């Protein structure tokens, strides 16, 4: 790795910087608000009588915790179709208001409750627009609204002047006139009351016993936001690196128990320098310390290829405890390779606090460089020394004093 | 009458713990040593750009607000109350009248006459300061409760205030009330400006000091 | 740059060999610092001591000789001076020399002058006492020798008196703050620098990577990408410029640790 | 940059400090020039005649 | 669609001039120290005996 | 290479790199770098006909997005919901194919 980051088959002695260590998380451990409110769909899914199909009713859902997986997986549905959107995406999505529709059908009318269909009831009973985006859900529903002899309470309109435009509600009574006879309110030949009922029974075939029907319809108008699905979590953990979502914080790192104390609605703390540090869990309420995840600089000590290809490793600052013979802990990191003697030299390969490396007892070692030697001298307050001899010496001192004179040309560069 | 605040109307800006750190913000505050107006005892106020407002008594004659664009039916608006159970914030299309207020037997509430197409609801001396604001269909409600050792005067003085509501309503306002308990048997409004502070945190986390960075030289 | 994300990095690998020229850049500077020291302080070929008694004719010079009674054996006016004065990629080397092995290289040179003059800087160390050393000096100014032998004791309560002032004008140092200020505050200005989005929707690298798809999300990042990387060569460039200006006080203090302490200048 | 513009400003407000960097670094050397003249001239205690 | 692209190559290129050009005078600047230094040891112990 | 095929009138725009839809998704994937050409033009007349041409078909539940220039002919039944298929339709079991 050193001959790959150097670009050569020959290192010289020296200390380099080879590349990098950076401990690793898993799992991706979630974290929110405690399962409050999570709409009580139990009203409008769970009814003891449902409304007319020609006075359907309107629920308008509200700011909430929708949940559609427990409508989506409970099986007891003939029919749940979503149009704008597929079903299984429902609880990822926010939205500013739902509707929900509820009355009662034969069994074979619940193919008109779509987008761009024609018939007595998506004519003029409820008609659904063309850019639909909700649901549609629907369920049999004999044993409950069907009674022994007729059950006449469930009417429906048969009659109108022209189709109704969508979501739009008509609950008028008035006598419908076929013919061009007027009617003065009196029933006759082509002057017909406008409602009929269903006889539901006990003993009639499929598609003709009563159908619950429920449509759902989500709206987004322009407002700031509203209910939405319900966000899933786990078990945060302590003493690990990981990576951590706390209700819409992302970050990595190591949790730790806390002894701050934050206002009681403040979620997080930063630090000067600005970057998250402390945190809240959303369900205990409890605050925890994010630590950065253990990592540093690799370094290599060789003695230079031309002379040994053994090599030494230097993980900056960083216990001798969690890096993955002589592991031996320095101020400025710990070291592999090489063993700690009790000697002191000359330094040679500069660690740091210290310490040098040598390629001498063989291995490598490491120890506290030498100041130099110890003269000690004879002070007293009444003795001298000097000199009897000399020597002529003569060293060498070299200084640059240029350097090469470059040209470029922009333009052609 | 008019008065002037001396220090007065700072509200946390957002969560976030945070100690001794003199952090610095660009927001809507109530600008040190302001002209508020004085009342006495209310008429129709603007909003325009968020509200300081501060109360003193012993008693409850301060009995909420009412906000909106025009009070009344044919637009939506806000409606914010207490009897002596507890708070009722509500948002339909309302009657308001003209001169609304309740009673104190103990029969009251000649607020509204209309409670129509309702789209939220809910049920359940001393200085009260609150502050108002309504940005992105939020309207966020800071309020604090300090004991005055006097009765009815503005004092002086530091305190920061805490956040205590947030209400995805989406509703227009552009003006507001207040509601008052009659006889049977005191308040200022500030306006608050994009300002920038400098906010001294404690080492617990509040905010115990502050310097207006528009006020003079020194600052 | 990226920081951990995967989508920065194959990005960032079309620049070239910028971050290599950075931590080039960086690294020489790190060595620099320690020549900086050693050629100050390594001035000395042995570690001289002082020898158990303290005739010096007079002089007194406790406060300034190393205290046997520490850990650090500082002595009382390095004490005094010494009371005075993880992130995204960031790190912080130690230096080779402890401070413990600077103020034994202090002492050593202090130990050589009161025992030896100026021989220990040309060869081996003579011994001489300290008022004949004194009075050789008395000499190298132009005042006749005597001069001192007949006013030695009045010549020796003045240095300690004038040794006594130093501490209380000590118990100033802001050529030392400066630097250490200017230091940290350009590193804090390198952090805060990597919360501007520099003309993308956002600042944070997953906040636009999962709010758009990849040919979207690209252009963002290489404008973050550009950003980022124009304020770490603000920041080395600077270094830079700043370690060249420490060097040239280094120099002058070497010249002055050879020309003032090892000699008579 | 801008030069009296609103429009400009608030998008220059994107970068951060780079501004500020550049004024810091502009005065800095226009306080070490008055350093420069009174560490040549003032070496003189007493204005002698 | 080839201004777009060349003006990619422009900008980078330009970057990496100027970043050697600044690198140089900083180099330079060094090396006119040692040669001022240089010029005073031929002046004081060439012709001198310091 | 020349790839063929044929779509709706307003589903040429997922075509292209970088898209989503169901044509995109899981029918016909453009790598992010594309290097050639795309050509496309109106046939009414030869491939619609009067009561509907139903032997255009195409693929509109997968499991999982195409890699680039991948391609998938197989015809498994489809599983939305949790509980399996066993090889029948019926809810969350549907044919992953319409036309
Ligand atoms: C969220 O719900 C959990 C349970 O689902 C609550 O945990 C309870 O905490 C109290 C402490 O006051 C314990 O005495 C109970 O035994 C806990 N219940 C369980 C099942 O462990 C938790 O308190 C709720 N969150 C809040 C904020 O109250
Ligand atoms: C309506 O209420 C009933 C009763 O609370 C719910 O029926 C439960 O359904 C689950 C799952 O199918 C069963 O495990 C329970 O046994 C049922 N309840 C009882 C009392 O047996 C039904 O889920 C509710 N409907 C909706 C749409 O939520
Ligand atoms: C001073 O030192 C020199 C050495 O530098 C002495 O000369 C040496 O003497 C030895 C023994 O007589 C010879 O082996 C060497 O060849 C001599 N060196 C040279 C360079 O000629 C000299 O004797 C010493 N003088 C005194 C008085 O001690
Ligand atoms: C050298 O000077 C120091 C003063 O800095 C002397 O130490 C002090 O001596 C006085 C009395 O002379 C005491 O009252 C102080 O408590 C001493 N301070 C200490 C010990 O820290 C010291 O005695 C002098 N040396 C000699 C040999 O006289
Ligand atoms: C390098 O190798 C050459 C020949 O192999 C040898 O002469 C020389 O001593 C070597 N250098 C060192 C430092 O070992
Ligand atoms: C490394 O961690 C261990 C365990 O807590 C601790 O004893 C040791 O002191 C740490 N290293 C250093 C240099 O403090
Ligand atoms: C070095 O000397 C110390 C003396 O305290 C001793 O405890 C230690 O074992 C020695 N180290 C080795 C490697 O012998
Ligand atoms: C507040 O403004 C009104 C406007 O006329 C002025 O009369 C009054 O003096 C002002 N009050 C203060 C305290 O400046
Ligand atoms: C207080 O006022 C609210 C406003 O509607 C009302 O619902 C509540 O019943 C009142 N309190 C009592 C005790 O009636
Ligand atoms: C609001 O109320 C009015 C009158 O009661 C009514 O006409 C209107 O339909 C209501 N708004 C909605 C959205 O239904
Ligand atoms: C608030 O009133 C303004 C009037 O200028 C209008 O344009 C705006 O749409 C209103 N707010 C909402 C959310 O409709
Ligand atoms: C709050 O701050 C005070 C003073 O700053 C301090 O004494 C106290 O320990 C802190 N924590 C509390 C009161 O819980
Ligand atoms: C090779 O097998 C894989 C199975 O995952 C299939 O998706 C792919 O299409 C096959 N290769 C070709 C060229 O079809």
């Amino acid at each position: 790795e050193t001959k790959c980051t150097l670009k050569s088959f020959t290192v010289e002695k020296g200390i380099y910087q080879t590349s990098n260590f950076r401990v690793q998380p898993t799992e991706s451990i979630v974290r929110f608000p405690n399962i409050t409110n999570l709409c009580p769909f139990g009203e409008v899914f769970n009814a003891t009588r449902f409304a007319s199909v020609y006075a359907w009713n309107r629920k308008r859902i509200s700011n909430c915790v929708a949940d559609y997986s427990v409508l989506y997986n409970s099986a007891s549905f003939s029919t749940f179709k979503c149009y704008g959107v597929s079903p299984t995406k429902l609880n990822d999505l926010c939205f500013t208001n739902v509707y929900a529709d509820s009355f009662v059908i034969r069994g074979d009318e619940v193919r008109q409750i779509a987008p761009g269909q024609t018939g007595k009831i998506a004519d003029y009973n409820y008609k659904l627009p063309d850019d639909f985006t909700g649901c549609v859900i629907a369920w049999n529903s004999n044993n409950l609204d069907s009674k022994v002899g007729g059950n006449y309470n469930y009417l429906y309109r048969l009659f109108r002047k022209s189709n109704l435009k969508p979501f739009e509600r008509d609950i008028s009574t008035e006598i419908y006139q076929a013919g061009s006879t007027p009617c003065n309110g009196v029933e006759g030949f082509n002057c017909y009351f406008p409602l009929q009922s269903y006889g539901f029974q006990p003993t009639n075939g499929v598609g003709y016993q009563p159908y619950r029907v429920v449509v759902l319809s989500f709206e987004l108008l322009h407002a700031p936001a509203t209910v939405c699905g319900p966000k899933k979590s786990t078990n945060l953990v302590k003493n690990k690196c990981v990576n951590f979502n706390f209700n819409g914080l992302t970050g990595t790192g190591v949790l730790t128990e806390s002894n701050k104390k934050f206002l009681p609605f403040q979620q997080f703390g930063r630090d000067i320098a600005d970057t998250t540090d402390a945190v809240r869990d959303p369900q205990t309420l409890e605050i925890l310390d994010i630590t950065p995840c253990s990592f540093g600089g690799v370094s290599v000590i060789t003695p230079g290829t031309n002379t040994s290809n053994q090599v030494a490793v230097l993980y900056q600052d960083v216990n001798c405890t969690e890096v993955p013979s002589n592991v031996f802990q320095t101020r400025a990191g710990c070291l592999i390779g090489a063993e700690h003697v009790n000697n002191s030299y000359e330094c040679d390969i500069p660690i740091g606090a210290g310490i040098c490396a040598s390629y001498q007892t063989q291995s490598i070692i490491a120890y506290t460089m030498s100041l130099g030697a110890e003269n000690s001298v004879a002070y007293s307050n009444n003795s001298i020394a000097i000199p009897t001899n000399f020597t002529i010496s003569v060293t060498t001192e070299i200084l640059p004093v240029s350097m090469t004179k470059t040209s470029v040309d922009c333009t052609m560069y | 009458a008019y008065t002037n605040s001396f220090t007065r109307g700072v509200y946390y800006p957002d969560k976030v713990f945070r100690s001794s750190v003199l952090h610095s913000t660009q927001d809507l505050f109530l600008p040190f040593f302001s002209n508020v107006t004085w009342f006495h005892a209310n008429p129709v106020l603007p909003f325009n750009d968020g509200v300081y407002f501060a109360s003193t008594e012993k008693s409850n004659i301060i009995r909420g607000w009412i906000f909106g664009t025009t009070l009344d039916s044919k637009t939506q608006s806000l409606l914010i109350v207490n009897n002596a159970t507890n708070v009722v914030i509500k948002v339909c299309e309302f009657q308001f009248c003209n001169d609304p207020f309740l009673g104190v037997m103990e029969s009251e509430f000649r607020v509204y006459s209309s409670a129509n197409n309702c789209t939220f609801e809910y049920v359940s001396k001393n200085l009260r300061e609150f502050v108002f604001k309504n940005i992105d269909g939020y309207f966020k409600i800071y309020s604090k409760h300090t004991p005055i050792n006097l009765v009815r005067d503005l004092p002086q003085g530091f305190s920061a205030l805490e956040p205590l509501v947030d209400l995805p309503i989406g509703i227009n306002i552009t003006r507001f009330q207040t509601l008052l308990a009659l006889h049977r048997s005191a308040y200022y409004v500030g306006y608050l400006q994009p300002r920038t502070f400098l906010l001294k945190y404690n080492e617990n986390g509040t905010i115990t000091d502050a310097v207006d960075c528009a006020l003079d030289p020194l600052s | 740059i990226c920081g951990d994300s995967t989508e920065c990095s194959n990005l960032l690998l079309q620049y070239g060999s910028f971050c290599t020229q950075l931590n080039r850049a960086l690294t020489g500077i790190a060595v620099e610092q320690d020549k900086n020291t050693q050629e100050v302080f390594a001035q000395v070929k042995q570690i001289y001591k002082t020898p158990p008694i303290k005739d010096f004719g007079g002089f007194n010079f406790s406060q300034i000789l190393p205290d046997p009674s520490k850990p650090s054996k500082r002595s009382f006016i390095e004490d005094l001076l010494f009371n005075k004065v993880k992130f995204n990629g960031l790190t912080v080397l130690p230096p080779l020399l402890t401070d413990e092995m600077i103020a034994q290289y202090t002492s050593a040179l202090l130990a050589g002058t009161i025992t030896s003059g100026w021989t220990f800087g040309a060869g081996a160390a003579l011994q001489i006492p300290f008022a004949m050393q004194m009075a050789y000096r008395f000499n190298g100014i132009g005042v006749t020798q005597n001069v001192l032998y007949e006013n030695q004791k009045l010549i020796a309560n003045q240095f300690n008196s004038a040794i006594g002032k130093i501490q209380d004008s000590l118990s100033a140092l802001g050529k030392l703050q400066d630097v250490v200020n200017q230091n940290a505050q350009a590193l804090n200005t390198l952090v805060k620098q990597l919360s501007s989005n520099f003309g993308a929707i956002s600042s944070v690298l997953n906040d636009i990577l999962s709010r758009l798809d990849p040919p979207e999300a690209e252009v963002q990042i290489d404008r973050l990408i550009t950003g980022r990387l124009q304020s770490l060569q603000t920041y080395v460039t600077q270094q830079l410029i700043r370690a060249a200006e420490i060097r040239a006080s280094a120099n002058l203090a070497a010249t002055k640790m050879s020309e003032c302490v090892l000699g008579q200048s």
